[PDB]
C-alpha cells in the first residue's frame, strides 16, 4: 500500500539516516579538527556517499534481487568476496550495537555522576534482551514514532540555533565570528587530524546507502529515481551543514566538556550544552531524556536487524546448521544468543576506560563501513565494464551515472588513502611491535584471513568478461 | 561554588594566586579576576576562557600578570610580577555564563575573595 505520501516518505529516509554521530560524535570531531576542516571533511563523505548511493540505486534498477549488495558482489567478482562481504557487514552491525550501547552508557552520565554506568548498561542489555524475546510485533509503529521525534528535535535546535546565532532574545550577546577565530586558525591540526576525523565523518553518514535499494522497488523506476535522490540528498545535505556550522560557531574548540582521551571531567552532548549554558534551566533534561530514549530505540532496532539477518544468513548453507532451529513461535534463539554474547563487549568500560572503548568501537565501524563500500564499488565498477564489453545498448539501462568512470574511481581512492593514513606514523618510526597495529586495522587482516581461507578450501579463480550473467530476472 | 587561596605579604617581588571551582560547572564559559581597594570603585583586572584560546587585561596593568591554567589541580592561576604598593586591594575570583567572554565589572557569580597588602 503506497498510501504514504512523498514527504511521509522523505521525513522516514531522513529519520532513518540520522544517527548517533551528530548528537554525539559531532562534537569531538569539532574539537579534533576544528570546525572548517570538519565542514570540508563532511562535505568529502557526503559526495562520496552521494556517489555511491547512486551507483547502487542504478545496479539495483537495472536487476533487482533479493539478496542485496551481498548477491552481486558474489556473482560479479566472486563467491567468496561476496562471503566475505556479509560477514563483514554481520560484524559491523554487532559493532554498531556495542557502540549504542556505550553511547548510551555515556551520555547516560551528566545526571548521576557518582555511581558507576556498568549497572546501567547491564540494565539496559537485560531490557533490550527481554523485548527482543518477548514479541517484535511494535517495531514499525515505535521506529516511525522516534523518527518523527528525532526530525522534529533536528529542526528546533536548527531553528534555536539560527536565532541565537544572530541574537534577538534578551540576556545573551552575540558572538559572532569570534568563536571561529581565537589562538588556532579554524583548519587546525593538519593531514593526520583530517583523516582522523574522517572516519568519523564516514562513520555518521554510513546507512543511508540502502535507500535507492527500497528504490529499486518501483515499478517506474525512471521518474521515481531523481525525485527520491534530490528530496534525500538535498535534505541531508542542508541538515547536517546547518547543524555542524552552528555547532562549530557557537562552541569554541577548546571546551572542556567535549569528548577527548584526556578529559578534565564529563562530556555533554553539544545539543544538552546549548541549552544548559543559554541559562534555560528545566529544559535540558527533557532533551537528554529524548536522547536516551532515541539511543535505546535504535540499539533495540539494530539488535533486532542483526539478529533477523543472521537468522536469514544461516539459512542458507554458508552459516552452520547449528542457528537456524526456533521455537515454538518461531523466534531465533541460538541467534539471540550470539548476538548477546557478542554485544557484551561493552563492558570493558570499568577496565580501559570511556572514551578510547567508544572511539575504538567508532573506528571499527567505519573501517567496515569503508570494506563494504570499496567492495560495493569494484562490484558495480566490474559489472558496468562488463556491460560494456558485452555490446549491450546503453539506452536499454533504466538508469545511470553522470561521469563515468569518475565516480568509482574518486571514491575508491579517497577511501583508499582515508583507511591507509590512519596510523601511518608506526611504521615510520623506529617502533612498529605489533599492539598499535591490532588495534587500528583489526578487520583488513580478519577479511584477508576468510577471503583467503575460502579461495583455498574452494579453489576459484575471477569471473571471464564474456561469461557473466546479463540478462535481467523479473520477480 | 568558587575558592581562592596564595594570597599574603609581599615585598614587592612576584606571587602566583590559585582559584578553583565547585562542582557542576558545565553551565559556564570562562573566569575572570576583578580587584577593589578599600572604599573604592571596583576594577577589572584580567579575565580569560577556561579553555583558554585568549587572555584580555587592563589598560594599566598590560605586561606584567599573566594568567593561564594547570591540570595538577585544575586551576586558574594568576602570577603578578613586579608587585608596588599601590596595587594592595581584594581580589575577587568571578566567573560567567554565555557564548561570549563577558567583560566589564559586572558578574553573576562571586568568591569569598583574598586580601593582598604591600609593605615597604
Ligand atoms: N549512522 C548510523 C549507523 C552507523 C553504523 C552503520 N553501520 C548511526 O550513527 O546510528
Amino acid at each position: 500500500r503506497r498510501v504514504l505520501k512523498p514527504r511521509h516518505l522523505n521525513m522516514i529516509a531522513i529519520g532513518g539516516s540520522i544517527g548517533t554521530g551528530l548528537f554525539v560524535a559531532s562534537g569531538a570531531t569539532v574539537a579534533t579538527a576544528g570546525p572548517g576542516g570538519a565542514l570540508l571533511s563532511y562535505a568529502l563523505i557526503g559526495l562520496m556517499v552521494y556517489f555511491l548511493m547512486t551507483s547502487l540505486g542504478e545496479m539495483a534498477a537495472y536487476m533487482p534481487v533479493s539478496g542485496s549488495f551481498c548477491t552481486y558482489g558474489s556473482r560479479f567478482v566472486e563467491d567468496g568476496f561476496g562471503f566475505a562481504l556479509g560477514w563483514n557487514y554481520w560484524y559491523n552491525w554487532a559493532v554498531t550495537i556495542a557502540a549504542e550501547l556505550v553511547a548510551a552508557q555515556l551520555v547516560m552520565s551528566f545526571w548521576f555522576p557518582e555511581v558507576p554506568g556498568i549497572y546501567w548498561s547491564a540494565i539496559f542489555l537485560g531490557i533490550m534482551f527481554g523485548l527482543n524475546v518477548i514479541s517484535a510485533r511494535g517495531f514499525g509503529e515505535s521506529e516511525f514514532w522516534f523518527a518523527l521525534i528525532k526530525v522534529v528535535t533536528v529542526v528546533i535546535f536548527i531553528g534555536v540555533g539560527l536565532a541565537t546565532i544572530f541574537g534577538i532574545m534578551h540576556g545573551v550577546e552575540s558572538p559572532g565570528f569570534s568563536n571561529f577565530t581565537m589562538g588556532d586558525a579554524p583548519f587546525v591540526g593538519g593531514f593526520q587530524a583530517m583523516v582522523g576525523v574522517a572516519m568519523i565523518a564516514g562513520f555518521s553518514f554510513q546507512g543511508t546507502e540502502l535507500i535507492g535499494i527500497a528504490a529499486g522497488e518501483s515499478e517506474n523506476p525512471r521518474k521515481n529515481i531523481p525525485i527520491a535522490i534530490r528530496q534525500v540528498f538535498w535534505r541531508i545535505l542542508m541538515f547536517y551543514i546547518l547543524a555542524i556550522f552552528v555547532i562549530g560557531m557557537l562552541i569554541p574548540y577548546t571546551d572542556p566538556n567535549l569528548l577527548k582521551n584526556d578529559a578534565s571531567d564529563i562530556s555533554v552532548s553539544p545539543f544538552t550544552l546549548l541549552f544548559e549554558r543559554a541559562g534555560f534551566a528545566a529544559a535540558a533534561g527533557v532533551m537528554n531524556a529524548v536522547i536516551l530514549s532515541a539511543i535505546l530505540s535504535a540499539g533495540n532496532s539494530g539488535m533486532y536487524a542483526s539478529t533477523r539477518m543472521l537468522y536469514n544468513l544461516a539459512l542458507e548453507g554458508k552459516a552452520p546448521r547449528l542457528f537456524s532451529r526456533v521455537s515454538r513461535s518461531g523466534v531465533p534463539r541460538n541467534a539471540l544468543y550470539a548476538t548477546t554474547l557478542v554485544g557484551a563487549l561493552c563492558f570493558l568500560t570499568s577496565a580501559f576506560g570511556d572514551s578510547t572503548v567508544y572511539t575504538w568501537l567508532l573506528n571499527t565501524s567505519g573501517m567496515c563501513g569503508f570494506i563494504a563500500w570499496l567492495g560495493i564499488a569494484i562490484s558495480h565498477y566490474r559489472f558496468r565494464k562488463g556491460y560494456l564489453a558485452q555490446g549491450g545498448r546503453l539506452e536499454d539501462l533504466p538508469y545511470r551515472a553522470k561521469l563515468f568512470p569518475f565516480g568509482p574511481l574518486f571514491a575508491f581512492a579517497l577511501c583508499m588513502v582515508i583507511t591507509l593514513g590512519q596510523n601511518y606514523q608506526a611504521l615510520v618510526g623506529e617502533r612498529i611491535d605489533w599492539i598499535g597495529l591490532l588495534a587500528t586495522y583489526i578487520s583488513l587482516p580478519l577479511f584477508l584471513a576468510i577471503w583467503l581461507g575460502y579461495r583455498w578450501k574452494k579453489r576459484a579463480r575471477f569471473v571471464r568478461y564474456h561469461e557473466m550473467d546479463v540478462s535481467p530476472t523479473n520477480t | 561554588q568558587l575558592q581562592e587561596s596564595g594570597g599574603g605579604l609581599v615585598q614587592g617581588g612576584s606571587l602566583r594566586l590559585s582559584c578553583a571551582a565547585s562542582g557542576r560547572t558545565f553551565s559556564i564559559y570562562g573566569m575572570a579576576w576583578v580587584r577593589q581597594a578599600s572604599g573604592k570603585e571596583r576594577e577589572f583586572v584580567a579575565a580569560m576562557p577556561r579553555g583558554g584560546g585568549t587572555t584580555n587585561y587592563a589598560d594599566s596593568v598590560k605586561g606584567r600578570f599573566s594568567i593561564s591554567r594547570d591540570n595538577a589541580k585544575n586551576t586558574v592561576d594568576l602570577q603578578m610580577n613586579s608587585l608596588k604598593p599601590e596595587d594592595t586591594a581584594v581580589y575577587y575570583c568571578v566567573a560567567d555564563r554565555g557564548f561570549t567572554l563577558r567583560l566589564g565589572i559586572q558578574h553573576d557569580y562571586w568568591g569569598q575573595g583574598t586580601q593582598v597588602t604591600v609593605s615597604s
